[PDB]
């Protein structure tokens, strides 16, 4: 369990732009770079296990609660 | 390449270090930003002065032949007719850094260091020896020098009128090298591709997920779904060092601060490249970015990933981090620009 400010800080990594939300476009970029190459259609399966709320996007209590 | 434009120039950098600072920038995708070096360290950080770490905290000298060192007496540093509360409290950090591997040592320039301490304005009017400045200082030493078949300058003084002189102290190195300035890190932005295999080394023992499976499970993809999100997590984690921030580093005896895996390497691909051009480290301790005790300074000296250089102000700071996000480039902020209202982030918080 990292601290509240801990999983904040990884969870930019994933957020690259303005908003606090984790879109498929930026899943897809965070994948590519880790080395897994996936296609739109695995990339919206990623956020759809993580989409609790069912809005296509992954916001800060999704992220944190993916635990 | 050399300086190639006016941010380099006055980013206080040697050029020959300069010139590694771009290549490793360069070599480990990594854009690396620094805080401003006083120009009268410089020249010495370039001929080969030892560089300070966090062990020592007695306030540089920014006048008389003195400048660019960390002088002994207190009253010879940047606090010449302070305070007696504060020249005492100077006396401390002097004796700090004397019990633990700091030497005193005589304090003795170089020829062209006497050059550009000449050239610059700090000192004049000598025989060759009695030198003379209008800075208050001279006002209560007499200064002097003195060659050698060293062709180095060794400094003396006396406070005023009661002779005799002696070898002027500054605090140096456990093997002897005075130290001068060291550069310090503002922050270092490294693309995301830089952890690939921390995450995997982490969740799939080095292998790439489609091989991890491949092996330990024989033939909706859920389990593999969740592999992704694995190292999708386990990337970000090293990629802003979660793990490493929580304690010290240590080189050999030298507490090096609050610093990530990745930072570390960057250090010592930077400490490398000044050695090569006839340096000693440079860089001796993590960067600013955890640095409890924040400073607040205008510009901000800047290398890409690509090698190019600019001078940034906090409000282009923002802007510049901003557009390398959106690049894969990684970076978190020291953890009190939050409460005092002056985080780099447009976003939740
Ligand atoms: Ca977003
Ligand atoms: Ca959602
Ligand atoms: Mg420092
Ligand atoms: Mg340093």
């Amino acid at each position: 369990t990292d601290s509240e400010e801990e999983i904040r800080e990884a969870f930019r990594v994933f957020d690259k732009d303005g908003n606090g939300y984790i879109s498929a476009a930026e899943l897809r970029h965070v994948m590519t770079n880790l080395g897994e190459k996936l296609t739109d259609e695995e990339v919206d399966e990623m956020i759809r296990e993580a989409d609790i709320d069912g809005d296509g996007q992954v916001n800060y209590e999704e992220f944190v609660q993916m635990m | 390449a050399g300086y190639a434009n006016a941010a380099d120039r006055e980013s206080g950098i040697p050029a020959a270090v300069l010139d590694g600072i771009k290549a490793v920038a360069k070599e480990k995708n990594a854009t690396l930003m620094f805080r401003l070096v006083n120009p009268h360290s410089t020249s010495l950080i370039a001929e080969g002065v030892a560089t300070k770490g966090l062990g020592v905290h007695a306030k540089s000298s920014d006048w008389g032949l003195q400048a660019g060192y960390i002088p002994v007496n207190p009253n010879l540093s940047k606090l010449f007719g302070r305070a007696p509360e504060v020249i005492a409290r100077a006396d401390n950090d002097v004796n700090s850094s004397l019990a633990h591997g700091h030497t005193a040592v005589d304090l003795t320039l170089s020829k062209e260091r006497l050059d550009y301490l000449r050239q610059a304005g700090l000192v004049t009017g000598m025989a060759d020896g009695v030198v003379a400045s209008n800075h208050a200082g001279y006002e209560q030493f007499e200064f002097r020098v003195k060659e050698t078949s060293d062709g180095r300058y060794a400094v003396q003084y006396r406070r005023k009128g009661g002779d005799d002189f002696e070898a002027v102290k500054v605090i140096g190195n456990a093997a002897g090298i005075p130290l001068t300035a060291d550069i310090d890190m503002f922050a270092i932005m490294p693309h995301l591709s830089n952890f690939r295999d921390s995450a995997r080394s982490s969740v799939t023992s080095g292998d790439s997920v489609t091989d991890y499976l491949a092996r330990t499970r024989r033939a909706l993809d859920r389990e593999r779904i969740d592999l992704l999100w694995k190292i999708a997590r386990a990337g970000a984690r090293s990629a802003v060092g979660t793990e490493a921030r929580r304690q010290f580093r240590y080189d050999g005896d030298m507490n090096i601060g609050v610093i990530t895996d990745f930072e570390l390497e960057v250090r010592n691909a930077l400490n490398r490249r000044a050695h090569a051009v006839g340096a000693q480290d440079v860089v001796q301790h993590g960067t600013e970015q955890n640095n409890p005790f924040p400073e607040a300074d205008e510009k901000i000296f800047v290398v890409s990933a690509t090698g190019e250089s600019q001078m940034l102000t906090r409000g282009q700071l923002k802007e510049y981090i901003g557009q390398q996000r959106g690049e894969g480039y990684v970076f978190y902020e020291n953890r009190a620009y939050g409460v005092a209202g002056k985080s780099l982030f447009d976003d939740g918080l």
